[PDB]
């Protein structure tokens, strides 16, 4: 009965990740509590993407690798062009879960 | 008749003799999607040649995609490799092609409905259910979809030979339904 973990995964997500151990190596905190901080993080991402995110961004470029596995879509889109609100991107890695359950 | 159809698909069967982990292969290869809720079988693709194979739990697979003869063998080779790659006793056995489609325009119109009730018995033609007149052919035994605008679809071979004489076949009857 949870949410999708892939945003641990992302720039905010690492951080708090990185935070959580610095606590839990000064013995501040139990790995558990930790484990725990990461799952209600888990929420309130998908919580706040939902709620509070306006942009809408496009990808156009060549997809040089795809693979589906567990309900999970991954991407690798090479030499692409990324506008958003238009940005050149070499590489790009996109990980995806389902919208619906 | 002037013109030779040309093949557009083939679908082969190859057994790699061994039991497989659809669940491995999806992880380990790319280009790979496995959703056994909906199909017991991981599909793969590869470019060269342009391909897609459909691989299954028990170490069988469908080649499908490949426009010759001789790419449809080297794409079975190319996926049995990768299965191989991945970790298993797979080999290349009883390759076997299964269908071939070949699609073909003559240039001309065809009055499709006159052709159907010249031909009652082969031709089953409703418009409403699909535009092109279905064509089955006795021999050799090749199903044909004609249309109006002249393109003509034959599927149904084993050989590339039957498309072939199943378009000569055809030809004086299209040639006498011609819109003209």
């Amino acid at each position: 009965p949870g949410y999708y973990e892939l945003y641990r995964r992302s720039t905010i997500g690492n951080s708090l990740v990185d935070a959580l151990d610095t606590l839990i190596s000064d013995g501040r905190i139990e790995a558990s509590l930790a484990m725990r901080v990461l799952e209600t993080f888990d929420k309130v991402v998908a919580e706040t993407l939902k709620d509070n995110t306006q942009s809408k961004l496009t990808v156009k470029g060549n997809l040089d690798t795809y693979g589906f596995c567990d309900d999970v879509w991954t991407f690798i889109v090479k030499n692409c062009q990324v506008t958003v609100e238009v940005i050149s991107v070499d590489k790009l890695r996109i990980v995806a879960c389902n919208s619906k359950k | 008749s002037g013109i030779v159809p040309t093949l557009q698909n083939i679908v082969a069967t190859v057994t790699l003799g061994c039991r497989l982990d659809l669940k491995t292969v999806a992880l380990h290869a790319r280009n790979a999607e496995y959703n056994p809720k909906r199909f017991a079988a991981v599909i793969m693709r590869i470019r060269e040649p342009k391909t897609t194979a459909l691989i299954f739990a028990s170490g069988k697979m469908v080649v499908t995609g490949a426009k010759s003869e001789d790419d449809s063998k080297l794409a079975s080779r190319k996926y049995a490799r990768i299965i191989q790659k991945i970790g298993f006793a797979a080999k290349f056995t009883d390759f076997k092609i299964q269908n071939i489609v070949g699609s073909c325009d003559v240039k001309f119109p065809i009055r499709l409905e006159g052709l159907a009730f010249s031909h009652g018995t082969f031709s089953s033609y409703e418009p409403e259910l699909f535009p092109g007149l279905i064509y089955r052919m006795v021999k050799p035994k090749i199903v044909l979809l004609i249309f109006v605008s002249g393109k003509i679809v034959l599927t149904g071979a084993k050989q590339r030979e039957e498309i072939y004489q199943a378009f000569e076949a055809i030809y004086p009857v299209l040639s006498e339904f011609r819109k003209m």
